[PDB]
């Protein structure tokens, strides 16, 4: 080979045939949650249990 | 509702849960010879290299 090669350079790959390192370290993470609720009570209550006389009409 | 015409009473239920994983994993804790195989144009160097142990019974 004939090509020119700088000296201080950190050697980084420069062509085809070149070879270069690869550190994976990958790490990938993702979350998603969701909730909803509703609750209705109703109860309701009237009684006499004893009526007056005036009042036995109604 | 003299009678149990809007008497009401209902229930309702829906679960799904899937899941799914992988792994892959692999360890290599060896030191071996090689010999060169050629020179590549940019000065890189193909090795081949190979040992055979027999320690008994294979
Ligand atoms: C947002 C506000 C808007 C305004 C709303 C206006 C009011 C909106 C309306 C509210 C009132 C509900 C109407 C109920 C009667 C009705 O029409 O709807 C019925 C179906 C229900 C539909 C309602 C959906 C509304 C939908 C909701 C709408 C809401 C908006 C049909 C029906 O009619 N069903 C019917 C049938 O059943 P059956 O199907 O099986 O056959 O026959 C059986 C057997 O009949 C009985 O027999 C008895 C003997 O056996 C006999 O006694 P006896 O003496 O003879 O012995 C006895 O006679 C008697 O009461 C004898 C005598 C009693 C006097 C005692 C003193 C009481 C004073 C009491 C004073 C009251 C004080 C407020 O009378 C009366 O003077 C009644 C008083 C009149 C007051 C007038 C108000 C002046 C303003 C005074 C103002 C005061 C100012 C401070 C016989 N009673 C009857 O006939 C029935 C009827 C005779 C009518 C002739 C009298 C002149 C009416 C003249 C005019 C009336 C017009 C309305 O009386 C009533 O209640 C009428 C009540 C009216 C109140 C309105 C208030 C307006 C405010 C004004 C506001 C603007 C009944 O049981 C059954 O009725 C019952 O069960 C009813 C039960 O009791 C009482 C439960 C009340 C609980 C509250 C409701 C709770 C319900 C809540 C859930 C929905
Ligand atoms: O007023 C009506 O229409 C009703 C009152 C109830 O009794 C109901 O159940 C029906 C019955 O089927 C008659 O046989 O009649």
């Amino acid at each position: 080979n004939y090509g020119y090669q700088p000296l201080f350079e950190d050697r980084r790959p420069r062509n085809i045939g070149d070879t270069l390192t690869i550190v994976l370290q990958e790490n990938v993470s993702a979350s998603k949650s969701s909730s909803a609720n509703a609750s209705r009570d109703g109860k309701t209550s009237f009684g006499f249990d004893t009526v007056p006389r005036y009042l036995q009409g109604l | 509702f003299g009678n149990s015409r809007a008497d009401m009473e209902a229930s309702g239920g829906n679960s799904f849960n899937g899941k799914g994983g992988a792994n892959a994993s692999n360890t290599f804790s060896g030191t071996l010879t090689v010999t060169v195989d050629q020179v590549l144009a940019n000065g890189n160097l193909h090795v081949v290299g190979e040992k055979q142990i027999a320690i008994n019974q294979g």
